RNA sequence: GGCCCUCGAGUGCAAAGGCAGAAGGGAGCUUGACUGCAAGACCCACCCGUCGAGCAGGGACGAAAGUCGGCCUUAGUGAU
RNA sequence: AUUCUGGUGUCCUAGGCGUAGAGGAACCACACCAAUCCAUCCCGAACUUGGUGGUUAAACUCUACUGCGGUGACGAUACUGUAGGGGAGGUCCUGCGGAAAAAUAGCUCGACGCCAGGAU
């Protein structure tokens, strides 16, 4: 289940990561605490991370640890805040080897919305 | 007489012709199996004539 | 709810931590899914009887099989599929448990001649498969208004290991053993 | 006539025999055995001739070997023709044998005895053999 | 076939022809497990006395 | 159904070179098997052949980044 | 500044298996249920959604040994660039220069970069 999840990684990562000027928005998912964060052009460093084990929210978030909707719709106006503070216009949004359903979707939604074109 | 090319023309300009800038049917001549698709081909492709990107009926 | 399902979770669960000493509950020996196959090889040619033996299985529980397809008989057509063959369920959770016991109770009764099943015949790594010359075993079915009369078998999956679990599960399940 | 069983190919070429035999060198299952010098193209006809005269001087006991396996085809064109068109069918299969190369290996008799026979295989065969002992 | 690879800096065509996109010299590098890569570097300061 | 080496399978068609979560096997939606071109190379007696970044328009598929001017590649062909 | 756990590479079998032990404060995974979002060529096995009451057993992470896998000399030897020589028997020998494969000694149970969170 974890063992199949790393292929669906390195399958887009692969393809993904190929092009150059890759300021990519790296999503994660969890059973519990939900991560995320921005990497660069050269893959060296991160530029803008946000997550529920952060300080920040977690003590304003209501769930336990933060896999959810309404966590994810939280976080997505959270990564998208940074980026803008940063002066990041476009990224290229990751899925990080989970299909575009519900928390990732959720998190697309609130990170297109904030001002966050990518 | 088992797998042919075949005349695909335009629905999108059929044929007219006065006022300088002459319309002239667009054409795509490819190939079919004739007896694998027996109803005749129907594809959507790019005519220069039209502009945009019409329907490419099949005729003989 | 089933009675072996109600009794398993509850009395069944500690019982063979007594034998076998494992650390944690999830690991003591159990079962993930029971598959009833039934491949037939004629059904390739009419498969009318083989639709209603569809119907003979979902009848009983719910869940119904898949139409099995054979890897390669003969024929160049590549872009669509082979000849097909027979049927098979994937049972698994409630429903799982409902058929499993239900067949000890319901359908074994019916077939003769039964001193029971073999108890040297699993895998080696802790899986058991049991054959039936017929599929008429069951309540529902009678013998007049079936197309043809042909058998097949179940296999039981489970998490096991030794060939002592595999047996002694079937033991705390309920079935009736040969010697 | 050792004769191989359907090979690869038919056919093939001559190459040619440099080098000294390194790996045939060693003795595996006899104590004494016939060792080669020059070297040469032998026929299955003279390794089966080697052996039945090698036998006829075991007579009591000993065990004979042999090391050498043909392999490679030769083709004479069909007699008396013109040059081109063509190669011919295979005659006759032959084992490739470098210089200090094993041929025979023998086993069980007197030192006497096996000397004696392995002059015999000598003698029949085409090249400068030589006799050795080592296990 | 593609005996050697595509890598950075170079396109792949229809047939596996390997042609550099930049200016710069050619480097062979070695993929992992038992095969080989293409990429192209420029060259910074090139000098003559 | 489980176990074990794992790519010895397959890849429409001869062979060679290739191809792992793949170029192999399945599904959804479609028609880039498209017009206008093209910096630049390979191959060569000539004739011929081959690869093509990129731009322009108008689309395809995707959430997006992107990928698509036929086929995993080399045969399936004739000048005037 | 240092050390862990979670994410990302450089580097691809000195870096992989096996065996032996160890980790849940955090992070990570297995177990609870599924009107609905959504799904099964059947099945909430998987995808998805809602919850948490258990656990470090499996996986994963970390520390060990060389049992395998892998890498691997020096020396020699084959072979060969070039200048010569012997044999009619088909190849061999010499000077000058380059030098394997195999085998063995031995070397290995990763290294190193950045970011997020925790601890000194």
């Amino acid at each position: 289940r974890r063992e199949d999840r790393t292929a669906r990684h390195v399958r887009i990562r692969k393809k993904v990561e190929g092009t150059p000027e890759r300021p990519r928005l790296c999503v994660f998912r969890s059973n519990k605490h939900l991560y995320v964060q921005v990497i660069d052009d050269t893959k060296m460093h991160t530029l803008a991370a946000a997550s529920t084990m952060q300080k920040a929210i977690s003590e304003n978030i209501d769930y336990s640890a933060g896999p959810t909707v309404e966590v994810a719709q939280k976080i997505g106006e959270m990564i998208a805040k940074s980026c803008l503070e940063k002066g990041i216009t476009k990224v290229a949004f990751d899925r990080g080897g989970y299909p575009y359903h519900g928390r990732v979707k959720a998190l697309a939604d609130a990170a297109r919305e904030h001002g966050l074109v990518f | 007489d088992v797998r042919v090319k075949v005349i695909l023309e335009c629905t999108g300009c059929v044929r007219k012709s006065v006022n300088k800038g002459s319309r002239g049917v667009s054409r795509y001549i490819t190939q079919k199996n004739r007896h694998n698709t027996p109803s005749r081909l129907e594809l959507r492709k790019f005519c220069p004539y039209c502009y945009k990107h019409t329907i490419h009926g099949e005729i003989k | 709810i089933n009675r072996l399902k109600t009794n398993y979770i509850e009395k069944m669960v500690p019982l063979l931590k007594e034998e076998f000493s494992y650390s944690n509950i999830l690991e003591v020996p159990k079962v993930v899914k029971i598959v009833v196959n039934c491949g037939i090889g004629d059904a390739s040619q009419n498969a009318k009887g083989l639709d209603a033996a569809i119907n003979e299985l979902a009848l009983i529980t719910g869940q119904r099989p898949v139409k099995t397809k054979a890897k390669t008989s003969i024929a160049g057509f590549k872009v669509r599929e082979g000849m097909t063959l027979g049927i098979a369920v994937t049972l698994r959770g409630n429903l799982m448990y409902s058929f499993l016991d239900r067949l000890i109770n319901l359908a074994l009764p019916r077939t003769r001649d039964f001193q029971g099943v073999n108890p040297n015949s699993f895998d080696g790594h802790g899986n058991y498969s049991v054959g039936f010359r017929e599929q008429s075993v069951f309540p529902e079915i009678k013998p007049e208004i079936v197309g043809k009369a042909r058998g097949m078998d179940v296999c039981i999956t489970t998490t096991a290991k030794t060939d002592k679990e595999a047996y002694k599960l079937l033991s705390l399940m309920g079935m009736p053993f040969r010697e | 006539m050792l004769s191989p069983k359907r090979t690869r190919f038919r056919k093939q070429h001559r190459g040619r025999m440099k080098g000294i035999s390194y790996r045939g060198n060693r003795i595996c299952f006899g104590r004494y055995a016939l060792q080669a010098l020059e070297p040469a193209w032998i026929t299955s006809r003279q390794i089966e001739a080697g052996r039945r005269a090698m036998t006829r001087n075991a007579r009591r006991g000993g065990k004979i070997w042999v090391r050498i396996f043909p392999d490679k085809p030769v083709t004479v064109r069909p007699a008396e023709t013109r040059m081109g068109s063509g190669k011919g069918s295979p005659e006759y299969w032959v084992a490739v044998v470098k210089p200090g190369r094993i041929l025979y290996e023998i086993s069980g008799v007197a030192e006497n005895i096996a000397r004696r026979a392995v002059a015999i295989a000598a003698s029949k065969m085409p090249i400068r053999t030589q006799f050795i002992i080592s296990g | 076939g593609t005996k050697f690879h595509p890598g950075k800096n170079v396109g792949i065509g229809k047939d596996h022809t390997i042609f550099a996109l930049i200016d710069g010299l050619v480097k062979f590098e070695k993929y992992g497990p038992d095969k080989k890569k293409v990429s192209v570097y420029p060259r910074e300061i090139q000098p003559e006395n």
